[PDB]
């Protein structure tokens, strides 16, 4: 963790709640956001949130309550991003 | 392969966080 890249997911009735569904640091993390503009997946920098989510929310895993609102703040940008 | 298997797990996602 130089870089940190963390893939939220969220769909209504499958995901009760955003689940990460993929991390990585340093070349894993390049290549993550290297995908993500190929596959036009909105990033949003966060240094703080990154870390704490790496730290916390493993992969396959739901986020708990105090990344609720945060991680909600995030989805409700990404869901109209570069529309 | 790690790539190819990242990219079809990845292409899903919402929303991706970085630092």
């Amino acid at each position: 963790p130089t870089h940190i890249a963390i893939c939220l997911y969220y769909k209504l009735g499958e995901t009760p709640l955003p689940l990460v569904i993929e991390t990585g640091k340093d070349a894993k993390a390049l290549q993550i956001i290297k995908l993500a503009e190929l596959y036009d997946i909105p990033v949003i920098e966060d240094i703080p949130l990154a870390r704490s989510l790496y730290k916390n929310i493993h992969k396959g895993q739901y986020i708990t309550e105090d990344f609720f609102e945060p991680v909600a703040q995030l989805i409700r940008i990404a869901i109209d991003l570069d529309y | 392969i790690q790539s190819t298997s990242l990219a079809n797990n990845i292409k899903k996602s919402t929303v991706i966080v970085k630092n």
